[PDB]
């Protein structure tokens, strides 16, 4: 099975430096082309560079916005493609997505075949602020039949990403998280869960909150009030 | 640069009708490349060279195009197709995507699901204090919220957030979150959510006491 | 059909009738002359096609023999045009076949012979398909393939495993085929003209040169080369260093001659093309890794020696160039270089991009180069010194051993026709700055601009028409021309034709000054440092 | 007389009053400016003139330096026009002055250096009398008269008897005299604009290079001649054996440096001149025996490493050639050349041709230099081998070191202004393949049209005028036009004027392409074989 | 090859007299030259480059001249200046010459001394007969002579000589050979000389008799 | 004194060959151009060909008529110049001059300042005959002459008195007829001297080998 994991990621002061790295698996990396893809919250896509096989001698090409401040390389022994970004611009901040272009032998030839799930990327001048997870359980016990909402805030944190999940992923079901806002170089965001009123309070309910920029892992179990 | 131009940027169809979707190339390209996107997901190929469907695409979709005018076609449009579908030339370099197109898929109009929940005894320790409201599993899209504290409304200290259309039930959700201070919400009683949307011709609303 | 049934000396064939314009045509695809040359039979000399029983479908084009392909650009035919369009396998010895209809008794046949510098092409490129000379010009367009890369052309003369041109001995095997079985499809094998562009051209030379290949045709097309070229041929010496590399690059370990070749026999296919272009001596453009080697046997001297004391086969040749040769290399190595931008490179970029021009000179022979192709009254010009490197990598490369061929033809007393193809497409993929580039000439001598699927001016049909025309009157005369427009080329009259959206227009001298140059003066200074 | 009679710091003169047009002018012919260069102190450096008592009579020209006469054709103006007019002997350093008439204050003062490649020449040529533009120009017109042959350059670098540029010495001492003695004459020192043609214009860029004889003057012209010319320069180890072997010549026996000297002191005049051309060591022409050599003090490397470094005088410089500069050159050895028939020299003849005019090259260089001159479309056309020689004299003798000159004196922001006289004579003697030929600027420069007695156009007399303006408008200005169109020279921009009986036209480039072959091209390959 | 035409061919002129000869070249030329020649004499330097007397030349003799048009002259003409003038050119190759000049100077006119000679002995002894008439020292050089064998003419074997004009007496000679066999010469008696010459009205004759 | 003497000339055949030599004396030889000049019988001069001085690389040129088939040289040691004819013509039939042209050093610079008495070429199919000498003597002053009758070629020596007899001598051209030159010669003396003194013409043809002298005597 094919797969590629981005890491480096993070949050970098502007005129700053960054390197990106990719773990590549289940494939022959040394005779594929590889490419770095970004995109900008809320934007589409815009190519970074291309490097590409040994055979093709390395030839790596560059978006001009970006042509002598960042740098593609790769180690096709470690099977790891790089992204060494320099000078880094406000206008940099986006999702980095390292991704392979399909080969002569494959049906995908000349497309983005294969995507990771990307390595976020904030250039800003603002520090890094774990949040703060509140759990939201109903005060007032209204309808009781059928369905009960619950939910937690992830408030004032500072970069982006943050990861919630319920019940360590086995609650997928009736799950919304909501993008997250910035209001004053701090960002907010909420997930809420529906289940019948029969599995809760009797059966536990708890969102798993992760923020890696601050190191912070929180499990927070909606209680009743 | 070789600039492509997607058109619509939002289109709606209902579930079995035709659909089109183009994409205009500032010049003359050799082929097109096709990707759909997913909310919290990364792109995936979708139409290889024009009009070649990608391992996994289903055959009601079909790929087209000549010189400039490209398209994507859907010929019975089902809900699982609710995603963002954007077009790549790499005729020249730099490879440039288009902007992309949002297809949205019409359902039966559904009222959502409100939930007003007081700050929790931790945020209100820590000496600040937030209620959040959700609407949740509405259709259409076209929602507006409001927020009154004790009869007067607020409009300072809200943060509004919207989903992307769900694939699986054609449904939008969104969240609402009033941020005040402990001292501010412990001299109110009234903490409203209101709700105006199609399902409804009088406002939904949610509310609750802090003296209850 | 009953007409798309063909028996031959080797078996029975299965064709094809094709609609072309007002008519049909018919076209049998993929009939083998050779054995697949696979496990031990891998760089061997080509054994001939052991008869088969009962009927062969030759309904569809076979693959293109392994290649390096041209990814650079996966979504642009300006590149993709020239890639293997029905894959690729070591069983690649095939050749295609198109007839009139109704079928003939005695006409003329046109053998293509594929250009990619020896290390690619295919005869299945839309830009060969011979529907269109077929059906307006009422010839019979059979295509060949033969081996490319280290697979045609590893060489060790001497040893058996590797004699060192398989790929000519490939192309010389689909001659010897089509001698003994063109009749039955309705032509004559004496009435056989071998065309070819860029290594195909080298290819057509090489068989006009060698002795054992000249009994197998009539006549000869050479378009946008020559076999005297400077990177068509290698030293033994050379070819020998370059197959040793390979087995290096590939962890070989070996004593004897054949000890290399069996490591390379069991090598993956794709492996070894991995490496391929390690083994060249130089950074340079317009060189090829494994090529033609002067051996003994087939080369029993350089083609330069051959041309200038004159044994070749005595007969009339078309030749010609595009106005843009240099062009389409420029943008695969030297510095500053993209059909992307303007390409304006710096004196700096100039400089380098002649070293890689011209690798194997000296600094006095570069010297040389750069007082030539300089304006001393403006020396920074970038847009100049784009279009000398143009000049220098298509007249060292492509127009002054054309020249030099044409003249060393003509002092033997064979009639020679020069022409110029200098029209661009008003249609055409690439940038203006790279003009009228290599290979473009292909599709006007192949009829693509007469298809209503392809967009092309009627001004640009009626050159096609023109340039179909020429060639087939060519092949069945000696002579391209037949109202009574276009004249013979001498070393004295150098004269050459305007093949455009214009009537033949004659030019009096093609290059001669500058191939003065490169064919006089250059090895000179070589033979003196 | 009134302005017949001069007092100088040197001695008293008297002068010559002479008609010219409406007017006319004074003559002072005849005014030593050293003591006579006899019996032990021929060879040696020039002893400064010994004031004398009372008044001098320098109403007649004094004889010219002993020199080899140009004898082959006695009855032909030609090359009469040449020839000495006053007669030859040792005693020959004699300055001519021409002054204004009523004699001027502080008046531009020209110095002329005459041509004849350092083995002939005088100031008493007809052709180089100042009567028109001293009368025309109201300007001083000096000449001064140099030793020439192994009298003037016998090169022994550090040996006192033969110190090797003897010849400029006598120039520089009477540029000396000059400075010291010009006011009483009406003049300005500060004004003094010296000019030479052939050998005359490279004595006069040996002096703008020179160390004590830059501050001698102000402006420059060099009329089709430069320093770093092929023939104008020697190496100290050829002048020895130049030296040696006339010695060997005339039978002499000698074991010191000094011992040589000696024995050549004591031979007649004319038993040298016999000889003198015995010592160069090819088959050639426009190469001269006795001419200035790099000893290390006067000229401390080449004029060409000095003009490149930049060690020289940075001043303002008027410089220029004639349509044909080889044609007079090749009537003087060349196979099948005369001035007496069409030259129409065969393909065997232009070879030879080519190996007399670069005779230190080896094959290569011979080679390049036939490459860059053969049509390669008609190599065997007799007038385009013709041409092509005029073409290599002119250009590796005179019109390259002069573009090599004028774009290193740019090398500096220098305003150099360059001209071609291209107006061949309505009365000129020559036949019609030689062109306008080497030295027939001079008659325009020196007002000669203007006499009646002389039979030239209305035309001619209208350009004669224009270039008296010319040279004495640069002589004032230092810009030859007046404002109300002449412009600079640069390596960049290597613009030029065309001087004929048409209206000062414009040129873009003055042989670039050419000279970049002569000066950059051709001396690389020498370094490297 | 430049042409020079000079004329007039022969001149006539009286002791005292200004003469010019001139010299005319198909092509200008820088320079002339003239050189004289006296009868059994090879030519001598007469002019240098235009106008420059050779060594010894008597000063009444010039010369001029400018591009195709040269001239030799003499003040006062002598008995002495009876000589052929050629102009030569040095410009060009080959070194080219005029036709010449013939000056002759007049002179009083003189009447022949006739003096008819019998073949000798020693030419009839040998078998054959000549007769031999000498008409010396005349002027005009205008003359004609006719023999006459017995009274009839005879025209057939005689030769006529002439000599050039003297430069020390301005005169003219001629000598003429009336040739016949022995055997012819026996068979008659008279043998006559007969002239016609300015300087009578009637023949001058001379004649010897066979028997006397 | 200046003196330049011709010799080598003669009778020869057509497409034969002639060597003429010139002795030059009381001039530095070495220094100067040395020429060959024709003059045909009864016709002007013809310039033949130019050597220049061994400092000139004793350069050649030749009158084209002649270019290549005649060939002028240099011996300065033995101060002597040399005409090396071939392929002779009827049309070549001359008195060849040897001359000297004056120096720069000369106010006859470039002039033929000097030129010899010359040597007479006959080219002709024609024999050699010596001359018949019959002496004319007559049947105040006394004409006496002497017939030099059939001879050939050209040229014939006639002196009287071995050359002490000058004045009143007539020596007519030579007239030829049939390939036969005929010559005559006529002396005035006074009545005196004759028979009284010795009256003797001298009659010299070098070709034929042929000396002889006539008294004149009475009848
Ligand atoms: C016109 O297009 C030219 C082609 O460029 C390609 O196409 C465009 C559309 C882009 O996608 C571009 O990224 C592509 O490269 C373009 O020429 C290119 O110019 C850049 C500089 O701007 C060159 O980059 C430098 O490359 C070397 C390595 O070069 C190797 O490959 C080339 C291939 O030809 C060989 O010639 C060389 O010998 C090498 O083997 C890098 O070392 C160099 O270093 C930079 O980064 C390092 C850190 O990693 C820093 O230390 C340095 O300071 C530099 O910042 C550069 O990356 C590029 O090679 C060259 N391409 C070619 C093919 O020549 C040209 O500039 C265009 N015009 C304009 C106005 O943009
Ligand atoms: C290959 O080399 C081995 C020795 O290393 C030897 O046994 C073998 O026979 C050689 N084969 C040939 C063809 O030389």
């Amino acid at each position: 099975e094919v797969q590629l994991v981005e890491s480096g990621g993070g949050l970098v002061q502007p005129k700053g430096s960054l390197k990106l790295s990719c773990a590549a698996s289940g494939f022959t990396f040394n005779t594929y082309a590889m490419h770095w893809v970004r995109q900008a919250p809320g934007k589409g896509l815009e190519w970074v560079a291309r490097i590409r096989s040994k055979s093709n001698k390395y030839a790596t090409h560059y978006a001009d916005s970006v042509k002598d401040r960042f740098t593609i390389s790769r180690d096709d022994s470690q099977t790891m493609l790089y992204l060494q970004m320099n000078n880094l611009k406000t206008e940099d901040t986006a999702m980095y997505y390292c991704v392979r272009e399909g080969s002569y032998y494959d049906s995908s030839y000349g497309a983005m075949d294969y995507w990771g799930q990307g390595t976020s990327v904030t250039v800003s001048s603002a520090k890094t602020t774990p949040p703060s997870v509140y759990p939201l359980a109903p005060g007032s016990a209204a309808q009781t039949n059928s369905m009960v909402t619950l939910g937690c805030l992830v408030k004032g944190y500072f970069p982006e990403p943050v990861t919630v999940t319920w019940n360590s992923g086995s609650l997928s079901s009736g799950v919304h998280t909501f993008p997250a806002v910035l209001e004053s170089d701090l960002y907010t965001l909420s997930s809420s869960v529906t289940v019948p009123s029969s599995p809760w309070p009797s059966e536990t309910v708890t969102c798993n909150v992760a923020h890696p920029a601050s190191s912070t892992k929180v499990d927070k179990k909606i209680v009743p009030r | 640069q070789i600039v492509l131009t997607q058109s619509p940027a939002i289109m709606s169809a209902s579930p079995g009708e035709k659909v089109t979707m183009t994409c205009s190339a500032s010049s003359s390209v050799s082929y097109m490349y096709w990707y759909h996107q997913k909310p919290g997901s990364s792109p995936k190929p979708w139409i290889y060279r024009t009009s070649n469907l990608a391992s996994g695409v289903p055959a009601r979709f079909s790929g087209s195009g000549s010189g400039t005018s490209y398209s994507l076609s859907v010929s019975s449009v089902e809900a699982e197709d609710a995603a963002t579908y954007y077009c790549q030339q790499y005729n020249s370099h730099p490879m440039t995507f288009g902007g992309g197109t949002k297809l949205e898929i019409k359902r039966a109009d559904a009222a959502p699901t409100v939930s007003i929940f007081p700050p929790s005894s931790e945020q209100l320790t820590s000496g600040g204090a937030s209620v959040v409201c959700f609407l949740n599993n509405f259709y259409p899209k076209d929602i507006n919220v409001k927020w009154k504290i004790d009869g007067s409304e607020r409009q300072n200290g809200v943060l509004n957030s919207w989903t992307d259309q769900d694939s699986k039930d054609s449904t939008y959700s969104m969240s609402s979150t009033l941020t005040l201070t402990k001292d501010e919400y412990e001299r109110h009683n009234s903490y409203t959510c209101e709700a105006t949307h199609k399902t409804s011709t009088s406002p939904i609303v949610k509310s609750f006491n802090r003296n209850e | 059909a009953g007409e798309l049934k063909v028996s031959t000396q080797t078996g029975s064939v299965r064709g094809l009738s094709l609609p072309v314009l007002d008519g049909h045509v018919s076209a049998f695809l993929g009939i083998p002359f050779a054995e697949p040359p696979l496990g031990r039979m891998r760089f061997l000399r080509p054994e001939p096609v052991k008869p088969w029983q009962h009927v062969l479908d030759a309904t569809s084009y076979k693959p293109a023999c392994y290649q390096m392909v041209d990814t650079s650009y996966p979504g642009f035919q300006g590149t993709e045009m020239w890639n293997p369009n029905r894959g690729m396998s070591e069983d690649c010895l095939y050749l295609n076949i198109w007839v009139p209809s109704p079928r003939p008794k005695d006409a003329p046949v046109l053998v293509w012979i594929y250009g990619g510098g020896f290390y690619s092409g295919a005869a299945s490129l839309d830009v060969y398909d011979g529907r269109f000379l077929t059906y307006t010009q009422n010839v019979i367009l059979v295509s060949l393939s033969y081996r490319v890369g280290a697979f045609g052309f590893l060489g060790l003369p001497g040893s058996p495993e590797a004699p060192g041109n398989m790929g000519l001995l490939d192309q010389r095997l689909a001659l010897q085929w089509i001698q003994n079985n063109i009749h039955p499809f309705g032509g004559n094998p004496r009435a056989v003209t071998v065309f070819g562009e860029s290594a195909g051209a080298a290819s057509v030379g090489m068989h006009l040169l060698s002795t054992q290949s000249r009994t197998l045709f009539q006549r000869a097309i050479l378009q946008s080369g020559g076999p005297n070229a400077p990177w068509a041929t290698v030293t033994p010496a050379e070819s020998r260093g370059r197959a040793a590399l390979l087995g290096k690059q590939l962890g070989c370990h070996f004593n004897n001659d054949s000890e290399l070749v069996s490591c390379l026999r069991s090598k993956n296919p794709q492996e070894l093309i991995d490496e391929e272009w390690s083994v060249l001596p130089y950074k340079s453009i317009f060189r090829f890794p494994f090529v033609p080697v002067i051996d003994g046997d087939f080369f029993p001297d350089t083609p330069e020696a051959m041309l200038s004391s004159g044994n070749f086969k005595e007969t009339q040749v078309l030749l010609g160039v595009v106005k843009d040769e240099g062009s389409y290399f420029l943008i695969y190595g030297l510095p500053g270089f993209s059909k992307d931008n303007e390409s304006l490179i710096s004196r700096a970029d100039f400089l380098e991009g002649v070293r890689m021009s011209v690798p194997h000179a000296n600094d006095i022979a570069t010297d040389a180069v750069v007082l030539q192709y300089t304006d001393w009254q403006d020396q920074d010009n970038r847009e100049k010194n784009r279009e000398a490197l143009d000049d220098i990598v298509g007249d060292h490369n492509v127009i002054c051993p054309v020249v030099q061929f044409a003249n060393d033809y003509a002092k033997r007393n064979s009639k020679v026709y020069a022409y110029l193809f200098d029209h661009r497409a008003s249609n055409l993929l690439w940038p203006p700055w790279m003009g009228v580039p290599h290979g473009y000439e292909i599709e006007f001598v192949f009829g693509l601009p007469l298809n209503d699927s392809l967009n092309y001016t009627p001004q640009e049909k009626e050159l096609s028409r023109r340039m179909m025309r020429y060639w087939a009157n060519f092949a069945r005369t000696g002579n391209p021309t037949d109202p009574a427009a276009w004249p013979t080329y001498t070393a004295s009259q150098p004269q050459y034709v305007q093949l455009n959206t214009q009537p033949l227009a004659t030019q009096p001298s093609l290059r001669a000054q500058i191939c003065a140059f490169w064919n006089h003066f250059l090895p000179k200074l070589l033979n003196a440092t």
